[PDB]
């Protein structure tokens, strides 16, 4: 009963709850997605200048 | 006499499984302290747990 009780408990301490890192990732890989966009928006900066000239 | 064998060693079986329940170190049965303070709130406030020796 105690070695049961141990380990339930060290897992108690260390264990993740996978529900959440789901919803995390997806918010993460549209939010990575999204960053690409806005930084290759970003980029297209200065692009003007030419046509002043 | 058989039946006072009996009882003795069932009493030294009470005492072993009494002093045998520690988890991490720490145990609410074996007497060895007076109360276990958890935490309760993001400011410190506590949750009191008093002891029952067994």
């Amino acid at each position: 009963k105690l070695q049961d009780s141990l380990d339930a408990g060290v897992g108690n301490l260390v264990d993740a709850d996978l529900a959440k890192e789901s919803a995390k990732l997806q918010s993460l890989q549209t939010k990575q997605q999204l960053g690409v966009q806005a930084l290759s928006i970003a980029n297209q900066s200065s692009s003007s200048i030419l046509s002043l000239f | 006499n058989a039946l006072k064998s009996d009882f003795d060693s069932l009493r030294d079986q009470i005492e072993k499984a009494a002093t045998n329940a520690k988890f991490n170190g720490v145990s609410i049965a074996d007497g060895s302290t007076t109360k276990l303070t958890f935490l309760a709130n993001s400011d410190g406030s506590g949750f009191t747990v008093n002891a029952k020796t067994i």
